[PDB]
């Protein structure tokens, strides 16, 4: 269910959706938003 | 969000400890006793009626 | 030791409970023969509730007249605090709130 | 038997649930890997998904902490994908770090 | 407050009951967590609604306040879940 990256062989596995963690992001448009973070987080781009 | 108004004052705030009833609430000296509840247990508290 | 002044409060619901204590603790003082004054009987704070007798509205509107009675009474002394602890600690009564106070 | 052939798995996963530090699921094992947490991990001998099998090995390759093997994809967790945040561990500990 | 109580905070109810052997909960749902154990008050009512209907604990009401006692078969259950040493807490001992 965390299979959706750009997977690679020998031996690196590169990731997608770059996190900005409070003390992986949803992506529809502009904003990045973190699921687990209890206070909800917004940064447009 | 749900399941709470401001519940601070009025008859909705407070209830009878013995029977959970707001009506007829004797609050003199801080009893918090519903009257049906209060009269039958009044001798056991201390209150003895005369004249 | 030092010249002190003590005035001990007594309160209960019963008359008969305090009239044990007033007689006993003055005679308990007169073991040691301290400067006793007699028990100063304050006015009686009668508490009162009047509820209706019936649970519902029916019949004639009849009423209870419930009452408590509370009896403040004051044993006076002039003596140090180490002396009085023997007198008070023996002969404690069932259901009588007592509090010792200097001045 | 004379001693005990790999009861270092089954003894520890019982007794670790006093303190509660076993972690289960692909999300939570991956979160236990992406952390200052997971101390030993496991996978199936054969599970499926080359990437899935590879990913478990690959994630470990970054921050250390090895796999082993065990047996049967149904009968991995029933001794308690596994993560674990003397007496029992003496058989495992000398195999993990040293050879 | 609301929702299922965590499984750590399940054991927060049990380990209090494991030591002391009494646990009384006020009937009211919206009331604050019971004095003593830092949890929601609903979660104490839910976990001992759960407990009584599989026996173990002996429930006794009066006064909204629900005065539970813990039986001989009850102290077997908690110990197994708790992992406490056997004969850990006799009520005969003071």
């Amino acid at each position: 269910v965390l299979k959706f990256y750009k997977v690679d062989g020998n031996d690196k596995v590169t990731r997608l959706r770059k996190e900005c963690p409070r003390e992986f992001m949803a992506a529809h448009k502009n904003r990045t938003y973190c699921g687990r973070c209890g206070l909800t987080y917004i940064l447009n781009a | 969000l749900f399941n709470t108004r401001p519940k601070k004052f009025g008859p909705g705030s407070r209830q009878c400890r013995v029977c959970f009833n707001r009506h007829g609430m004797v609050r003199k000296y801080g009893l918090m006793m519903c009257r049906q509840c209060f009269r039958e247990r009044a001798n056991q508290i201390g209150f003895v009626k005369y004249r | 030791q030092r010249l002190h002044r003590i005035r001990i409060t007594l309160t209960s619901k019963d008359l008969k409970s305090i009239e044990r204590v007033c007689t006993e603790l003055i005679n308990g003082a007169k073991e040691k023969n301290l400067q006793v004054a007699g028990p100063v009987r304050l006015p009686v704070k009668t508490l009162r509730i009047t509820t209706r007798k019936s649970p519902c509205g029916e019949g004639t509107n009849t009423w209870d007249r419930f009452e408590l009675r509370i009896y403040k009474r004051l044993i006076d002394l002039h003596s140090p605090s180490d002396v009085v602890k023997q007198i008070t600690s023996i002969n404690i009564d069932p259901g009588v709130e007592v509090e010792v106070t200097i001045i | 038997e004379v001693k005990d052939l790999m009861t270092a798995i089954r003894k520890v996963l019982k007794n670790a649930l006093i303190h509660d530090g076993l972690v289960r699921g692909l999300h939570e094992v991956a979160k236990a890997l992406d952390a200052k947490k997971a101390q030993v991990c496991f996978l199936s001998e054969s599970c499926s998904e080359p990437a899935y099998k590879k990913l478990v090995q690959g994630l470990c390759k970054e921050h250390g902490i090895p796999l082993l093997d065990v047996t049967d994809s149904k009968e991995l967790g029933e001794w308690a994908c596994v993560c674990v945040t003397s007496e029992a561990l003496t058989f495992l500990q000398n195999h993990i770090k040293t050879l | 407050k609301f929702s299922l109580i965590p499984k750590a905070n399940r054991k927060a109810i049990y380990e209090y009951l494991f030591k002391e052997g009494v646990i009384v909960v006020q009937k009211n749902g919206k009331i604050e967590r019971h004095p003593e154990v830092p949890v929601p008050n609903l979660h104490v009512m839910m976990t001992l609604r759960s407990l009584q209907t599989k026996k173990f604990v002996e429930e006794k009401f009066n006064w909204q306040h629900n005065y539970y006692f813990l039986t001989n078969e009850g102290i077997e259950f908690l110990r197994t879940y708790l992992h406490l040493p056997p004969t850990v807490f006799p009520s005969t001992l003071t």
